[PDB]
Order: C-alpha cells, then structure tokens, then sequence
C-alpha cells in the first residue's frame, strides 16, 4: 500500500515534469511493470540514442529500488550484454545506497549520469572498462555505432 | 469538560521542549470558568492558526517514505529534530525502516537511528 | 598459446609444462591481462597449471611466480576485474604462498610495504595475501641470514607500523593483524600506530577501527586500547568546552563507542577490571585526572553488567564523598586556591553527563538512578530524626536529587520508576527521616505534574497506606 | 512447569522479562544437565513469547555464552541458536549481526561445536528474501578463504567443515559455480 501511494504520485510525475532526456509510463504490454526511455546524451557517444529500460517496482517499494534492466541492449563499461546496471542506489545498504527519499526518476537521473561519466572503478563488462579508460576513440566509436544499431528504428 | 484534560504534543523535538515546559509554568493558572480555547491560549502564549488550507495546499506534508497522507487512519506525526529536513513521516513506515537498517538499536519502546532524507539521529517511540 | 598449457597439465607434471615455461620468458603480463579482459575461470585454470609447472624445487621457477605475483598483486586493486575472479586468485596466490624459503617471501612483504606506503593501493584486496606470507615466515623453520623467519617477520612488522599509514587503510591494516600470531609487544606496536590515528580521520571511521582494536586486544593490549579510547574522547568533550565558552555527532559518537566496549566486556571479564583498576580513583585517597564526562558514561554503561554493576556503583559514591571533601577543604583554605588550579568536581560532571544524556544514552540513565538512590539513601540525614558528616552527605544527598530532577526533566521513560521508587522509599518506614526524598518528590511534581498524570496510578495506590503514616508525613 | 507458566500467563510476565534473563545467565554456568536445560528453556520461551527488545536481549545473551563460554554453556547456547532459528528465523535475521561478530571469537570453540556455529550462520543467510544481507555471506567467505590459507591443520579443518557446511545448506546456476569452485579450492588446499 505504501507501494500504491509512491507509485501513485511518481507515475502523476512522471507523466507531468520527468527529467530532461528521461521518460516513463505504465508499459501497454505489462500494465504491472513500467517502460522507461532514456535519450542519447549530446557530447557522448550515446547521442541520438533512446534506450528501452524495464521498470517492475518490487512489492517492498519504496524501502526497495526499483528493478531497471535496458531491453533496448547498451556497449556500456558499468552495463553489461544482459542490460543489467552497476549502481549503488539499486542495492540495499550498507553496500547499496538505496532510501526512500529517493525514487524512480532521481535513480534514472543518476543512470543519465552513468552513460555521460561511466565509473572504471566499477565495471560489469571489464573488457569495454579497460577499452573506455585507454582507448577513448575505439570505445566511443563502439558505443556509437552500438547506439546506431539497436537504438535506431 | 471546563476541567483540564489530558494532553500531550506531537512534532519536533527542539519545537515542543518550550511548548512543555510553558505549559507545566502556567498550568496553575487552568481555570474552569473560562473556555477550553480562553485558557489554553493565555496558558500557551499563543494563537491558533484557522484551517492553512490555500498556501500550502501541496507543500508535500506527507510520509516522506509511502508520500502519503491518511494512511489508515494515520496522519504524518513523527518529524525530525532538524531545521533543514523537518520532513514528517508516519510511525509504521519509519518502523519498517528503521527496523532493517544496521545502525537502528531498539530500547524498550524506543528505536533509534538515522532520519530518512538528512541521515541525522531521530527516535520513534511505538 | 592457454590451450596447450591446459594440455601439458592433464597428463603430467616438470616434463612439458617446464620446457613450455623456457620457452617464452617476456610476457605472462599481456597473457593476464586478456585472460581477465576474456574469462577470468581460464586464469584460474593457467594459475593451476603455471605453479604447478612451475615448482620450488627448480629455481628458475621461483622467478616466474615472483614475477606473476607482482603482476597478480598490482592487477587485483589497479586492474578493475569481477569479485569472483579477484577472490579466486587472492585464494589462489594465498595458498601457493606456502612453498617458498624465506627471502622472497621476505621480498615480497617489503614490496606490500613500499606499496601501501606510497603506492595508493587502489582496493587493497591484495592484503588478505599479507597474513599468509607472515604465517609462513612464523613456520619456515629454514634459518636466514640478515635469524629466523620470524624476526624477519618481527622486522618487517616494526618497519611497517613504525612507518606511514595512509588515512583510508589503518583499517584494513588492523582487521588483517587481528590473524597473525602476535606477541605482547607486536600488538601494542599495531595498536600504537591504531590509536596515532585516530586524530586525522573523519570521527564517523571511529567506531568500526575501535571495535576490531578490541576484538584485536584480547591478545595483549587492553589496558591500552582503553586509555587510549579514554584519552582521545576526554579532549574532544574539552575542545567543545572551550569552543562553547559539533555536539550531536560527539554524543553520537561516544555512545556508540560505549555499546563497543560494553559487548566486549560481556565476551572478556577481564576488560572490565583492567578499565576499573584504571580509573578507580580512591587507589589510596586520591583523586585521578583520568576521570571525565565519557570516562563516567562509560561506567554507567558497565552497570547494566550485573558483575560490575556493585563495584562501579561503589566506585562512584565512594569517588564523590571524595569530591566533597576536596572542594570543602579548598573553600576553608585560600592557601590551597592560590596553588591549585580549579578541576572540575565529579559533581559537576556527573550533571554535564545528565545534560548529555537527552540523546541516545537509554543505557546510561538506568546507571543514573540507581546511582542516586544510593547517595539519598546511604546518606539521608540520620543524628536528627557539623560539617563533616553533614556537608558531604547533605552535598551528596543534594547531588542525589539534582540528579533525578534533572533526568525526570528529559527520560520520560524512568518516571514512574524514579516516583515509584520515591513513594516505595515514602510510605513504609516512616521511621527512617524521608524529609529530602518528599522535597524531592515537591521539586518532582511541582516542575510538571502534567507529567504524573503519565504514571497517576503508582500514586493512587500510594494513598492507600496513608492511614497508616505518622502526621506530619501526610500533611507534608 | 515453566512450559505452562510461560505459555498462558505471558502477559504479567511480559513486564518483568529483564529478570529472567538476569536469571537464565545463572541457570547455564553452573553443571548438572537438568538445570542447564531448564536455563535453555528460560531463553526459549523469553525470544517466543515477549517482544523484539527481549528478543534482542536473547541473542545478545547467547552471543555472550558461545563466546565468553565453557564446553556445556556453548553446547546448550547453539542448540538453543537452532531452536530459535527454525522457530522464527526473521526475528533473529535482524539480530544476524551479533551472530556474525561471533566469528571474531572462533578461538574457543571445539570443531563439532563449530559445524553448527557456521549451519546457524548459513542456516540464516540462505533465506531467499535476505539475499539482500549476503553481507554475513562474504564475510563467512572472508574467513573461510584464511583458515584453508594455513598451514596450521587445526584451522584448516575449521574452514573445511564450515565450507562444506554452507555448500550443504545452499545445496536445497551460479550457485553452482559458487560450490563448485569452493569444493574444488577445499580439494586443492587438502592435496
Ligand atoms: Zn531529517
Ligand atoms: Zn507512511
């Protein structure tokens, strides 16, 4: 029920005044679950891309993260082939930084963040990490042709 | 019903200190030919406000975990003793919390630990 | 070039593996580091096959695993891998660290220390090795020349605690020697260098090295640990003081240190006498400078502790009968003002512990009362039913009910076990002088009354007896 | 007795809880395997029946007894532990942390003893709901990986026995290579 009450407010929200680059709704498909789309970010390889997230709010909510995998797949250094995100907030402290002070939207924001200042110290795909940390132009050219393949229409 | 009743005060910690303190002062001067509102208000030194409702109509005084107001029959009542957060909450919500996190340790009907949004020491008596 | 090291260590062992490993020489650096930008299980599986390729009986072997574990250690924090990879090869390193002599075992250490002086050691999950190389100077009984392996260990540790600890790894540094096989002096060292420390950190990365120092003490060094944590707590409380003349992260702080201290003496019944032995102050009559606000918090804490909780309380009454013959002493003597600076007087601190108390402190206020109990009720009046057997039991008994005047101000909690206790001290005796304990109880109610009709009951079921109680008693 | 004293008059007792535990501490340090038992029952009944505080105070004072401990106390103190855990594991999940603090003072403890010391620990770690705190999970990894790091055979079967232990426990795909890779690390240290 305090799912409902957050749900409720954040959907109103997020229909309303959602962050720039970042849209979600009640997903036609999976009317439980929600679709998220994060638009390519301008001065990263990411650029005239908009990726396809999958939102499902676990029954715990808001003293759990949001679930958020990309269906829309990413070349990223903290997302791997699966679309699975590396990110403090979508874990349960004292590893994770998840609170209920925070929500949906601000956690995307940060996810926003993550594919314009990917995290090194962190990486999911090692191979892509150690690509992004010595080899800008290779990494940001497979990030943009990645972008181009799956991302375009 | 002119006699005193019963009373005691929800809210902030460094807010009702004074408010208690005023009222064990000037209880002595309870008389039961006055009204309930013609005694409270010269034994508190105040006024009261009528009905806020037009200027912070969706100021956001709910939960601040579920964001709700009226949760089954629960009103946001346990706040923080801070100037920048002052965020209210609800007793179940800041319960469940409160119950998980590593650094909350229960007394007897006390649970102590970090307030939700400015992570600064607040305590929830059930 | 992997696959074919797999197939040499199927069969058999120092035939093809060996004659493989005379062949390249350059660069397993390279071979690492696609084996952990591919698969990190095919590095475990070339890990295997490369140390047992490379034996310790041979000694151009040596050589390659000194090699592969300067490359292994540097990769492991600097290389950003997957945990699972990273905690198979620490297991791995760990546990063909055994078959070695002494000298590059003892290479390998000083490599550690040069690292994690300088060298920012960008994890430093490389120093659960650390442990393992020092167990295996402990038993390698094959001697040195520099001694044993142990004093090359005995060495190596004084050279590390001696020198520079970084800020962000004298935890890891301590929760790491809480295995090695100390002595006496090797844990004073660790703690010695622990407790430097403290000063230049955030006071929030106090709590968790505090605890793993103690579960660390219970080796040697109690005594230290404590006067230590004593010490360093004493000086802030008098910073604030002087600053006055961050209160809610200091209190924060202190009482979680004292829930620390308070676990560990119920594992250690020891902990506690070392702590009471260390700050009795009636050690012959005199009064201890080790005596503080947190020094006293702490105690108050102990009581909880059913085998402490007499012996502290005694401590206290005994300390502060102490205090009142003191300050009496001075005040009748300019002599002594002129010499003496002005201490604060236990008296007074015990009451800036009560203004202290408001927070988080529900584990010392329960010390408080029973306290103060025994001040009234050791030194209620009795000769009339002077100075000397007035003054420091009036100024005790006085002390008494400051006290719980104070704490039914704030520990809303403690009411109805305060009254209730002054009411059970009331009614029946009625032979005993109860005069402080109803201007108490005048004091008590007058301040809030509001605040008995919390607890009417205990009051109500008081009146009860009053039949019974000589006049003078009822009326007043 | 103490099964019917307990079980209907709960709610006087519920007030004086803090006194029978100041008593159950005295009923396990003496011998004679009746009253010891009796001491087991007290904790028992004192986390079934009482509230979260009391419940709290239990663990705390089980904690103290393995640790602190002589053979009986220990023995008594980790039947109980698997007790309590089976009875209700999700009271005594929020009070997992002293239980891990526990493997700080494993240099008591007797092999046997530690078989169900590290079964309570995984017992409680491997509900699916409190994958969440696999916080206790790497830190039993921590130790385990120390102890098979020895060439002290007396901590080397401790790791073994834990880590067998857990790998039972677990046992009802990456789980698989978690196992797999533990027993193949247990087999190298035992060559
Ligand atoms: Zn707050
Ligand atoms: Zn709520």
């Amino acid at each position: 029920m305090q799912r409902a009450s957050r749900l409720k407010r954040e959907l109103h929200m997020l229909a309303t005044e959602p962050p720039p680059g970042i849209t979600c709704w009640q997903d036609k498909d999976q009317m439980d679950d929600l679709r998220a789309q994060i638009l390519g970010g301008a001065n990263t390889p990411y650029e005239k891309g908009v990726f396809k997230l999958e939102v499902i709010i676990p029954e715990r909510y808001p003293f759990e993260p949001p679930q958020i995998r990309f269906l829309t797949p990413i070349y990223h250094p903290n997302i791997d082939s699966a679309g699975r995100i590396c990110l403090d907030v979508l874990k349960l402290p004292p590893k994770g930084a998840w609170r209920p002070s925070l929500n949906i939207a601000t956690v995307l924001t940060s996810i926003q963040l993550l594919m314009s200042e990917p995290n090194p110290d962190d990486p999911l795909m090692a191979d892509i990490s150690s690509e992004f940390k010595y080899n800008k132009p290779a990494f940001l050219k497979n990030a943009r042709q990645w972008t181009e393949k799956h991302a375009r229409q | 019903p002119t006699m005193l009743p019963e009373c005691f005060f929800l809210g902030a910690d460094h807010v009702v200190k004074p408010l208690g303190i005023k009222l064990s002062r000037n209880i002595h001067l309870w008389d039961p030919e006055n009204s309930v509102l013609q005694n409270l208000k010269d034994v508190l030194e105040i006024d009261f406000p009528a009905r806020a409702i037009l200027e912070k109509s969706d100021f956001t005084m709910d939960c601040g975990i579920c964001y709700a107001y009226q949760l089954d029959g629960t009103i946001p009542d346990q706040v923080c003793d801070n100037s920048q957060c002052g965020q209210p909450f609800h007793q179940i919500c800041l319960y469940e919390w409160l119950r998980g996190l590593l650094t909350s340790r229960q007394s007897f009907n006390i649970i102590f630990g970090e307030c939700p949004y400015c992570s600064k020491p607040i305590t929830l008596k059930m | 070039m992997d696959q074919k090291i797999l197939s040499l260590a199927a069969e058999k062992t120092a035939d093809k593996l060996q004659e493989f490993l005379q062949t390249l020489r350059e660069g397993d650096l390279t071979n690492l580091l696609q084996n952990q930008a591919v698969k990190g299980k095919v590095a475990g599986a070339l890990l295997r096959a490369i140390f047992k390729g490379s034996p310790c009986s041979e000694e151009a072997g040596t050589l390659r695993r000194r090699k592969i574990y300067t490359c292994c250690i540097q990769l492991v924090e600097s290389g950003d891998l997957q945990k699972e990879i990273v905690s198979e090869i620490i297991g791995l390193l760990m546990l063909e660290a055994h078959h070695f002599p002494g000298p590059l075992l003892v290479e390998l250490a000083n490599e550690f220390i040069s690292a994690v002086r300088e060298g920012s050691l960008v994890n430093g999950k490389s120093l659960e090795l650390l442990p393992i190389i020092l167990t295996a100077l402990a038993t390698k009984k094959e001697n040195l020349a520099y001694l044993s392996g142990e004093e090359c260990k005995k060495q190596l540790i004084n050279t590390l605690c001696s020198g520079r600890w970084d800020q962000q790894y004298v935890i890891q540094l301590t929760s790491m020697f809480k295995d090695v096989p100390l002595t006496a002096e090797e844990v004073e060292f660790v703690v010695e260098k622990a407790l430097s420390m403290f000063s230049k950190m955030n006071l929030q990365e106090i709590p968790p090295l505090v605890y793993q120092l103690l579960v660390l003490s219970s080796k040697g060094s109690r005594k230290s640990v404590l006067e230590g944590i004593i010490a360093f707590f004493s000086a802030l409380d008098k910073q604030h003081n002087e600053e006055q003349s961050p209160s809610g992260e200091l209190r924060h702080v202190e009482g979680t240190i004292i829930l620390h201290i308070v676990f560990a003496i119920k594992l250690d019944y020891e902990l506690g006498r070392e702590l009471v032995k260390h700050l009795k102050v009636g050690q012959q009559g005199d009064s201890n400078n080790n005596l503080s606000p947190f020094s006293i918090a702490l105690l108050l804490s102990v009581t909880r502790i059913q085998r402490f909780q007499d012996q502290v309380l005694d401590l206290l009454k005994t300390s502060v009968v102490k205090s009142f013959k003191d300050l009496q002493l001075l005040q009748g003597s300019k002599f002594l003002q002129n010499l003496v600076p002005h201490r604060s007087y236990v008296s007074t601190m015990i009451l800036e512990v009560v203004k202290n108390s408001v927070h988080s402190w529900d584990h010392v206020t329960q010390g408080l009362v029973e306290l103060g109990f025994i001040l009234m009720d050791s030194y209620g009046p009795k000769k009339v039913l002077p100075s000397l057997s007035r003054m420091p039991n009036q100024h005790a008994c006085k002390l008494g009910a400051n006290i719980l005047l104070e704490t039914f101000k704030i520990h809303e909690m403690i009411r109805q076990e305060i009254l209730e206790q002054v009411l059970n001290r009331v009614v029946t005796r009625a032979s005993s002088p109860i005069s402080h304990f109803l201007d108490l109880l005048s004091n008590i109610v007058m301040y809030a009354p509001l605040v008995l009709q919390s607890c009417s009951s205990k009051v109500t079921e008081a009146f009860d007896y009053l039949s019974f109680l000589p006049l003078q008693t009822v009326q007043r | 007795l103490l099964q019917s004293t307990f079980s209907v008059h709960y709610l006087v007792l519920k007030d004086m809880c803090s006194s029978i535990l100041s008593l159950a501490q005295s009923l396990l340090h003496s011998l004679d395997q009746s009253i010891i038992s009796f001491g087991s029952l007290l904790y028992k009944y004192a986390f079934k029946f009482f509230d979260t505080y009391c419940q709290q105070e239990v663990v705390g004072a089980l904690v103290t007894h393995i640790c602190s401990g002589n053979e009986a106390e220990v023995d008594t103190a980790l039947d109980v532990l698997l007790e309590l855990v089976v009875l209700n594991p999700s009271a005594m999940m929020m009070n997992a942390v002293f239980v891990k603090g526990i493997l700080d003072y494993l240099d008591n403890i007797s092999p046997q003893q530690i078989r169900k010391l590290f079964y309570v620990l995984s017992t409680l770690a491997f509900s699916k709901q409190n994958e969440a705190s696999s916080h206790i999970q790497d830190d039993m990894h921590l130790v385990i990986r120390k102890q098979l790091s020895s060439t002290v055979f007396k901590y080397k079967l401790i790791g073994i026995i834990g880590a067998v232990t857990m790998a039972g426990i677990m046992a009802a795909d990456e789980q698989c290579t978690q196992v797999t890779s533990l027993l193949q690390l247990v087999h190298s240290c035992s060559e």
